Order: structure tokens, then C-alpha cells, then sequence
């Protein structure tokens, strides 16, 4: 979500949706969320709570 | 002799559970402790803004102050003319500075 | 002879002021005059050097009603020195750096 | 709070020049008392006598729980595996979904995390003395790795 | 509810106390002594007795 | 039912226990303040006593009141007074810890604006830099943007010691009107039966009002009408018109329905949507149990 | 009032009695054995 | 006590690997 | 208090006789310590008939735990949660004493 | 130099009603009273005066007495848009003297 | 230089003053001399107006007991600011009087 | 990749136990803020004495 | 369990029954 | 969704091996 955004689309391609079950969502801050992908992350300069 | 069935009652009233549930009757209220004086957790004062004492008139300190009106125009602090004027009385008592 | 306190008042004040005053974001604090810190914003020694007004978190404001502060939600209420989760992990390291 | 538009003696005060407490705290910081008693100015009051025009503020608060949206009929769950992902169980067919939501703006850069509910299933065999073996399942979202 | 073989019938009393006499002195016990009281067809629980 | 109106309380209401103004003052402090006096007064004299303090300093004192900065060198030099609408600012003071002998100058009210406390005393603001001096009045105060401030000046008593011998004035109080209320505190002690601005009205003390918090009852109690007379409920076909709610005067549905969500779920759980919050008071309240005070330090 | 007249003596209560004046509302002095205190309370 | 007592006293039966059973029959 | 929960004078009752007739009275076929009079409590007592530590009568403590519990014919216990309510007499009764 | 000192005793409810079952056999199961099969009306005098003896201070008071009864409706539907339904209270009815 | 406080009393005193005295029957009350109230008693002024002595309520009486004061035990305890359910209830229509 | 392993193991104590009670060896200890800092409830002071 | 209100067990004290004598 | 589970309890001692 860009800074001051107030909108975010989501364009998810066409496939199967079988055996689907619900959706979650919440809202977190960049700064705060490293990647799983990477061992080390030079731009996570934050170690409060994830 | 060696059976202690004083101790074998308090044991069971906490199977049966409520053992923190105070009944007038028949006395019960197991003993416990503040577990933070049994464990100090320190924890240090939560004091960052300071606290202050007053006094009862609460202006400190006063002494008298004539009042003073000037008696002529001209900006100045001795051109002026700073003399005792009667409609703002005498011996006033102010403070200067904080209280 | 005898000064005036107000001890609840004062008690009060304190409380709002370590506890959420200090946990405004940066936008509404400023540095001291004649302290020079980082320019590093992500330091502890920045965060530390920066202070807050008291009278932002005014011990009478929104007084007498339930309402969490506007800028503190969207602050992370789990960076919290009263985030006892938290605590008790620190303290089950010691009270020393070096562990 | 107090109305800026339909209480006509409103004024805007800001922090700087707002004072209540005078000549018992310090000028803006938590430094020593500063100034002298004098009648305070900042909050109006909004009860009493004399009490401001207001109109209402409503908001809530919910931490710890993310936002949920069932995909059933019913959003009620009467089961682990619901009644429309066995409409394409029972006659498959692809569909492209497109979410799009709205949020209140915010200064700091944000994300926003979907979790898209599947089922993510093992199941592990073992055959021989030694030998361990596992099939991974995951349904709407397959796993399209298979890394070393 | 059920109206038979739980019927107090006659009906005699639900609660009992027994009595003060003499015992033999004791510095520092306090001997007490009782020989109950007995009428007719009733259970006693030694759980509700004090 | 999804009710909407508009509630309001009566001047009762008071959702809080202290004062929301002045909060950390002593309740026998009075405010800087004037008074006028007939003692020596009368005539063409008439005194007007001051008791009040004057907390910051400034470099000097002309008639133009405090001079409180300076401007720095151009090719000119000149001394820039302050503001007679909001400055002195009572906020302001020094940071050493006190000081005394210089030049000062802080604030005062007139002695048309009556005596109260300074513990619960409030003036709206008149300005948007803090002021709150009434606005003069020559026959309207809408047009009128003259505020009403009047220096007053003052000098050490002595006579050889300044003032008529070795010209000059020592402190400098900006006297207003303001529209003084105290919206939450209470005069509990006077001394006089006088409003009106007086030298033992300085002794006045108040106390904060009592805490009312009035809210809606625990699940909406008689906001419906239940086991009334011509107040009852209809619920009846629309062809047929056969009530089927048939209300008894010796039934209570409010009381049974208390005691049913005690049937039900934890009562000790509050619920926003149907109001639901049980009426429970602090147990240490209602029985008084002393312990002393752990006070051996 | 109640039955045949007479000069004065009707607006409501008296009756038979000829029982012992159980609980309180009848304290005062000149005592007997060896009003809200008298039975809120018990020593 | 206070009096409440009403239907379904048990549990209601259904294949746990489902959770139905039927309207009845007709 | 009549339509809330709320009730408060509990306390301020003497005795109740549920009279049918003036030579035997409603549970009276011998039953209760005192068979004409359910006392709720006493003002003074040679019998003993308080229960502990404060002056309710043992008959109306023995009634009001078989009212709302069904406990007294196998000794009195502290009831368990589900059958202790808010409204329920157990965690309301509150004995006291003073000198 | 502690002074003579009497005892004072009481106990405080707050939230609870006196509740007194009625029939036969103290334990409260079922909620059924068999009195139908005793006669099915006979009734002639045996007092019913339930006499209250209350502690007296001030301004008055009133006493409530819930008799506990049965209250139960049934709702039947036979077709759209009709609705019908039958009360009962049997120890306290509601119907009978224009019905 | 110094001076001498018992905190620790002062906030005992403050706590029964204000969660005690207040809630005492205005038969311990009294007005001030120079204070006129309403002559209505069931009037805001006139409840607010009237003062209760703090000793009175001494915070050192009933020392090292449980009980509960006789002029409180007739005091409806739910007419109290520590009524918790209503604060609650209040506080979800917000601190100014037009809602 | 996209799977919230650390998240998930969180949640799944929530359902079977209390998060309320601390344990030390896998070193439970849920995190939490105080309800009166996250929401502030201003009832005054006690400043009639 | 979260109950607060008894069963009966809607039959009286024994089965069981003797012959007249 | 948040929830999800489906693994819970369904329970010479033995038959034949």
C-alpha cells in the first residue's frame, strides 16, 4: 500500500479455486515485516514486535 | 502417629478445587503470599516528571510594592517620571520570579 | 507552616505522561536546545534525547471519557515497557547486558 | 469535542499558547514549575453550566485478530471443507478473483497481508527401516516450488 | 418431581443437637463425650455433622 | 430496535472525579488578582490593591510595559515590548528556580471580574494566541477589537529607594477583564457573604463538584414499556389482528431477564451492541476493611 | 372510624392483643432481663 | 430453581466426516 | 432494584411465619430448630443457634444452601462455579465482626 | 490498655431474594407440586399470613413477595398469517371471571 | 532543608472520603454558613452542596476490621461512581452532555 | 515460500491452551499492552481532600 | 458445565416391590 | 480464515499380529 494510499487492487490470474475456504486480512507497516525468502535483511533496521 | 490426616484434609479440599473461595464456616482461606515479595521484580519508579509542594496562599514569597503611575510622557525608565500615585494603593504584595 | 500537594493528581499525571506521552511519535517532540543527538532516527540514543510536552497527554484531556488518543493508533502498543510478555522474558535473562 | 463552526466564541489555541496548570509545571517540558496561577483556557468545558456546542467522534479498536470473510453460502462454517469450494470439486472450473479494497490513508509506507485459506496437507509415509516419504498437497494455491 | 418413598411421612426433625453433662478435668485437652439420640428409621451422614 | 435521537443531560452531568482546570493549585490559592478598597480610598482616590506574582523577567520597563526582547543590530537598535493581548504568557517564567531584582512582569484580573479560586477557574480564550481578555465594549463588542488590558506599575516601597528619588518601576501586571467560571468546583468556604472582589475573598477554598456519570440503563431497563396498561405490545396477524402477547400488571420480564442471562453465559462480560454491563460496586467500598497503612519509612 | 359514633376515637388500627411484646418498639427505661441497632447488629 | 428445560437433551447426530442427516422422510 | 438485579436490605428481615393455621404453621410438622418461624436471624442467642462468625440462624443457612444448591443433608461445601451465580446467595453473603 | 469490649456480628446480601421451596422434600429437583391430587378444590380457612418482622430506621419501604408459579405459552401457527396462543398460571391464574 | 509527609495516610484519607463520606445520609451533613442550596433534596446543588466532616469517616476507625458502617447498610451501594457497569454504560455515549 | 510457519505455530497454542499462563522451557509469555494505556479512561482524580 | 438448574430423575425410590403379608 | 484443525483425540492387550 503506498504512503497516503487509499486504495490497493488485487488481480489475482485465472486457476482453480477448488476446495477454497476463507479469506483473512489485517494491515501491517513496511518497516516493520521482514522477508522469509532471505536469511538477512539490510533494510529491517527495526526489532520491536513482528 | 504416622498418619497426618490434618495435613491429608488440606490436600483434598484442593482436589475438590474452590481452594481460593473463602467459606466463614468452617474457616477455610488457605494461606498464600504476594508472590511479588516472595519474587521482587524491580522494576525501578515510574517518575520522569517532578512533583511539587505549594504554599497555602500560593504566590511564595511577597513584599510590599507602592504602587507607581507616571507623572509624564517620554519613553524612557527615568525620563518617565515614575512617581507614587494613590488610586493603586501601596504596599501591594507580589512576588517576582516563579512562585 | 505547611505546603500543598495534590497527591492524586500528581500520581495520575505521571502515569499518563511515561505511558503514553513518551510514546507519541517523533512528529510531536523537539530537542533541547543545547543537546545535539544522531541523525540516526532508528538509535536508541535519538529516541532517548528526544523529548515530548507534557501537556500534549494534559492530565485532563478527553476527561471523563473512554477514547484511546488519535496519533496513538497507529502506534504498535506491543513496543511497551508495560508489555508484560515482554518483561518477563528480559527478566528471565537477568538484570546484566552480558548474559 | 468542541463544534469550530457552531460554537461562536471557538478560537483555535494551539499548543504553544494553551496553558492550564499555570505556574505549577514547567513551559512545555518536564522541566521545573514555570509561570503563575491564572485562570487555564484549553479544554471547553462539555459538561456544567456554560458547557460548548459538540458533536460526537465514533471509532473502535480490535488488535490481535484479523478481518475474516467465510467462503460459504451461509458465512456461518458447518464444516472444515465448505459448500462452495465443492462446486468446483464437483464440476471444476477456473475463475479469476479481484479484491480491491480501500483503506484509510497513512503516512508511513504499509502492506497489506491476505491470507488466502487453503488446505496444506502432508501425508507421511514410512515403508522401510530408514526410509521416511511425504506427499504435500495444497489445494486452490499449489505449491509451485519444489526446491532442493 | 417424585412424589413417593422420598416423603418425610410422620415427619420428625431435620436437625439435632446433643448435650452438655460432666466429663473428667483436663489441664490442656477438653474431653467431651456423647451417647447420641435414637427414635426411629432414619440414615445418618457423618458428613454433615459438626 | 435501532432507536436514534438526540439525549442530553442536565448541568448534573459530570462523567469525572476532579477538576479539569488547575488541577495540581492549591484550593486556597487565589489567582493574580486586583480589589478595590474605600479604607483610604474615596473621592479621587480610590485604592486598588494587587495580589498576584510576576513571574518572568525582561530587561527593562518603560510605559509601554515590559520590553521583553530586543532587536538585533540593523544600524538601529530598539527594544521590542511585549504583546499587551497574550504576553506576558502565564506559563512563562525562569529557569534558574526563582530569582528576584530585575525587571518583571506577569498578568492580573480587574476587580470587575469577581473573586474565585484558582483550582477550578477557566476563562474561554478571545484569541487565538492565548488571550482571553473580554473585548471593549463602546456599544458593541462585535465591531470592537480593542481588548481590554490596562498596565498597572510598581515599585519598591522605599522613597530614597527608588521611585521618587532614582526614577524607575520594578514590576508591571497587564490588569484585564476575562470571563471567569468555574464550570466544576464549588465555593465550599468563604469568609464574607461579598461576590464582589474583596481582600478576604483571596481566602475562599472549593472543592471539586461530585462525580455523575448518567448513562443508559443495564440492557436498556424501561425503554420499552412491559406489564402495562394500554402501553402493551401488539404482535397480531394482519388479517386475523389476534394479539398473541398477552401482558400480566403481576409479571416482571425485566427482572426475569436479568436473571436468565445468569442462566445463560458469564454475566462479567460487558456487550456494546445490546448495552449488556451489570451493576457491581468496588467490594472494598462496601465493606470497609482498615488495614492500617504500611507507613514504618 | 369504625362502627357506632361516639365523641372521638376513628382514624385507623387498634384491635384484641394478649401476647408478650416480642422484638423491639416498645424500648425505653425501666428494663427487663440481665430500634435498628436493637436487631441490625447482635453482641 | 429458577425454571428452564427444553429440547434437544443430547447430542445430534450426524457423520462426522459430514454434518447433516436428513429433513425426515416422505 | 425492582427491575435490576440490584437489591440491597436482604439483611434487615427478622423472622417470616409462613402461618397456615394458630396451632402449627407451614414446614411445621416438627422440621426447623425453631418449627412456627422460619428466623432469618438473631439479636441475641443462648442456644447457640447463630451460624459461624455471624447471626444468621443454622435453620435459614441449612434453607438457603438447599434453595440454591442442594447441599446440607451430606455437610455443607462450597458450591461449585456454575452453580454459584451472580445473583446466587453464596458469594454474596458476607459475614463480619467487630469489637 | 485495651478498653472492655463487647462483639458485634452481621452479615450483608446484596443481590439475592429469600427463596423458600415449597412441598415436600427439602431438595430442590424437579418443578412439579403433586397438590392437584389432593383435592381439587375443598378449600376453607387455615390461615396464610406471612408475617415479616423488619428492622425499622426511617422513611418507608415496601416488601415484594414473587409467588413462584408456572408461566409457560404455547405459540402455534395453523396457517400464513395466524398466530394464536394459549396462557396458563395455575396457582396464580390469569383467566376466569369475564372469561 | 526539608519537610515531612505521610503519603501513604494521606491517600487512605482521600480514598474513604471520597468513596464513603459523600455517600453518608445528609443527616451528617451539613451547610456551610455562608452557602444558600435549594430546598429541593432531590436537586444536584443541593446533594453536592451540603459537607460531610472527614472524621466522620476518620480513616482510622473500624481499625483492623471488616465491617461495613450502620448509616451505609440502608445506602443503596449501586448509587456509587464505583459503580463499574455504569461508568461503563455512561462513558459509551461519551463526556459531553449533548450526545 | 509463502507460508507463515512462525504465525501459525502462535495460533495453534491459542486454540489448545491459555496463552495467559507463562511457562519458561519453550518460554511462553504472550505479549500484551495494559488496557489503560491503549485505552485511556480518564474518571479524574480524587482531589476533594 | 455451565447449568444452574437441577434434573429429577422422574421415578421415585426403588423398583423393587414386596408382597403383601 | 484463521482456524483450522482436524487433528484432535478420536480414542497381551492386543488381536492378532
Amino acid at each position: 500500500i503506498p504512503a497516503n494510499a487509499t486504495n490497493v487492487p488485487i488481480s489475482i490470474p485465472s486457476r482453480n479455486w477448488a476446495a477454497f475456504r476463507g479469506w483473512s486480512f489485517t494491515r501491517l507497516k513496511t518497516k516493520e515485516t521482514p522477508s522469509l525468502g532471505s536469511g538477512f535483511d539490510p533494510y529491517f533496521v527495526y526489532s520491536g514486535s513482528i | 502417629q504416622d498418619r497426618n490426616t490434618e495435613l491429608s484434609y488440606q490436600l483434598l479440599l484442593d482436589s475438590l478445587g474452590d481452594r481460593t473461595r473463602y467459606f466463614s464456616m468452617w474457616n477455610q482461606a488457605v494461606d498464600s503470599y504476594d508472590p511479588d515479595v516472595r519474587i521482587i521484580e524491580n522494576h525501578g519508579v515510574e517518575d520522569e516528571l517532578p512533583n511539587y509542594c505549594f504554599p497555602l496562599d500560593g504566590s511564595g514569597t511577597n513584599a510590599a510594592y507602592q504602587g507607581v503611575k507616571v507623572k509624564n510622557g517620554n519613553d524612557g525608565d527615568v525620563e518617565s517620571e515614575w512617581e507614587n500615585d494613590d488610586t493603586v494603593a501601596a504596599r501591594n504584595q507580589l512576588c517576582k520570579g516563579n512562585i | 507552616f505547611a505546603m500543598e500537594i495534590n497527591l492524586q493528581a500528581n500520581l495520575w499525571r505521571s502515569f499518563l505522561y511515561s505511558n503514553v506521552a513518551l510514546y507519541l511519535p517523533d512528529s510531536y517532540k523537539y530537542t533541547p536546545a543545547n543537546i545535539t543527538l544522531p541523525t540516526n532516527t532508528n538509535t536508541y540514543d535519538y529516541m532517548n534525547g528526544r523529548v515530548v510536552p507534557p501537556s500534549l497527554v494534559d492530565a485532563y484531556i478527553n476527561i471523563g471519557a473512554r477514547w484511546s488518543l488519535d496519533p496513538m493508533d497507529n502506534v504498535n502498543p506491543f513496543n511497551h515497557h508495560r508489555n508484560a510478555g515482554l518483561r518477563y522474558r528480559s527478566m528471565l535473562l537477568g538484570n546484566g547486558r552480558y548474559v | 469535542v468542541v463544534d469550530e463552526v457552531n460554537y461562536k466564541d471557538y478560537q483555535a489555541v494551539t499548543l504553544a499558547y494553551q496553558h492550564n496548570n499555570s505556574g505549577f509545571v514547567g513551559y512545555l517540558a518536564p522541566t521545573m514549575r514555570q509561570g503563575q496561577p491564572y485562570p487555564a483556557n484549553y479544554p471547553y468545558p462539555l459538561i456544567g453550566k456554560s458547557a460548548v456546542t459538540s458533536v460526537t467522534q465514533k471509532k473502535f479498536l480490535c488488535d490481535r485478530v484479523m478481518w475474516r470473510i467465510p467462503f460459504s453460502s451461509n458465512f456461518m462454517s458447518m464444516g472444515a471443507l465448505t459448500d462452495l469450494g465443492q462446486n468446483m470439486l464437483y464440476a471444476n472450473s477456473a475463475h479469476a478473483l479481484d479484491m480491491n479494497f480501500e483503506v484509510d490513508p497513512m503516512d508511513e509506507s504499509t502492506l497489506l497481508y491476505v491470507v488466502f485459506e487453503v488446505f496444506d496437507v502432508v501425508r507421511v509415509h514410512q515403508p522401510h527401516r530408514g526410509v521416511i516419504e511425504a506427499v504435500y498437497l495444497r489445494t486452490p494455491f499449489s505449491a509451485g516450488n519444489a526446491t532442493t | 418431581a417424585p412424589t413417593h418413598d422420598v416423603t418425610t411421612d410422620r415427619s420428625q426433625r431435620l436437625t439435632l443437637r446433643f448435650v452438655p453433662v460432666d466429663r473428667e478435668d483436663n489441664t490442656y485437652s477438653y474431653k467431651v463425650r456423647y451417647t447420641l439420640a435414637v427414635g426411629d428409621n432414619r440414615v445418618l451422614d457423618m458428613a454433615s455433622t459438626y | 430496535f435501532d432507536i436514534r435521537g438526540v439525549l442530553d443531560r442536565g448541568p448534573s452531568f459530570k462523567p469525572y472525579s476532579g477538576t479539569a482546570y488547575n488541577s495540581l493549585a492549591p484550593k486556597g490559592a487565589p489567582n493574580s488578582s486586583q480589589w478595590e478598597q474605600k479604607k483610604a480610598g474615596n473621592g479621587d482616590t480610590m485604592e486598588t490593591h494587587t495580589f498576584g506574582v510576576a513571574p518572568m523577567g525582561g530587561e527593562n520597563i518603560t510605559i509601554d510595559g515590559l520590553q521583553i526582547g530586543t532587536d538585533a543590530t540593523a544600524d538601529q537598535d530598539k527594544p521590542i515590548y511585549a504583546d499587551k493581548t497574550f504576553q506576558p504568557e502565564p506559563q512563562v517564567g525562569e529557569e534558574n528556580w526563582q530569582e528576584t531584582e530585575s525587571f518583571y512582569g506577569g498578568r492580573a484580573l480587574k476587580k470587575d471580574t469577581s473573586m474565585k479560586p484558582c483550582y477550578g477557574s477557566y476563562a474561554r480564550p478571545t484569541n487565538v494566541k492565548g488571550g482571553q481578555a473580554k473585548l471593549k465594549v463602546g456599544a458593541d463588542g462585535v465591531p470592537t477589537k480593542e481588548f481590554d488590558i490596562d498596565l498597572a506599575f510598581f515599585d519598591t516601597p522605599g522613597g530614597t529607594v527608588n521611585g521618587q528619588d532614582e526614577y524607575k518601576a520594578d514590576i508591571v501586571m497587564y490588569t484585564e477583564n476575562t470571563y471567569l467560571e468555574t464550570p466544576d468546583t464549588h465555593v465550599v468556604y468563604k469568609p464574607g457573604k461579598d461576590d464582589a472582589s474583596s481582600e478576604i475573598n483571596l481566602v475562599q477554598q472549593s472543592m471539586p463538584n461530585r462525580p455523575n456519570y448518567i448513562g443508559f440503563r443495564d440492557n436498556f431497563i424501561g425503554l420499552m414499556y412491559y406489564n402495562s396498561t394500554g402501553n402493551m405490545g401488539v404482535l397480531a396477524g394482519q388479517a386475523s389482528q389476534l394479539n398473541a402477547v398477552v401482558d400480566l400488571q403481576d409479571r416482571n420480564t425485566e427482572l426475569s431477564y436479568q436473571l436468565l442471562l445468569d442462566s445463560l453465559g458469564d454475566r462479567t462480560r460487558y456487550f456494546s451492541m445490546w448495552n449488556q454491563a451489570v451493576d457491581s460496586y468496588d467490594p472494598d467500598v462496601r465493606i470497609i476493611e482498615n488495614h492500617g497503612v504500611e507507613d514504618e519509612l | 372510624m369504625s362502627g357506632s359514633g361516639s365523641f372521638e376515637g376513628g382514624v385507623f388500627s387498634p384491635y384484641l392483643t394478649g401476647r408478650l411484646p416480642s422484638w423491639a418498639g416498645v424500648r425505653q427505661n425501666v428494663m427487663g432481663s440481665t430500634t435498628y441497632a436493637t436487631l441490625s447488629s447482635s453482641s | 430453581d429458577i425454571n428452564f428445560s427444553s429440547l434437544a437433551p443430547r447430542h445430534g447426530t450426524r457423520p462426522f466426516m459430514g454434518t447433516w442427516s436428513d429433513i425426515g422422510t416422505s | 432494584p425492582y427491575l435490576d438485579g440490584t437489591f440491597y436490605l436482604n439483611h434487615t428481615f427478622k423472622k417470616v411465619s409462613i402461618t397456615f393455621d394458630s396451632s402449627v404453621s407451614w414446614p411445621g410438622n416438627d422440621r426447623l430448630l425453631t418449627p412456627n418461624e422460619f428466623e432469618i436471624k438473631r439479636t441475641v442467642d443462648g442456644e447457640g443457634y447463630n451460624v459461624a462468625q455471624c447471626n444468621m440462624t443454622k435453620d435459614w443457612f441449612l434453607v438457603q444452601m438447599l434453595a440454591h444448591y442442594n447441599i446440607g443433608y451430606q455437610g455443607f461445601y462450597v458450591p461449585e462455579g456454575y452453580k454459584d451465580r451472580m445473583y446466587s446467595f453464596f458469594r454474596n453473603f458476607q459475614p463480619m465482626s467487630r469489637q
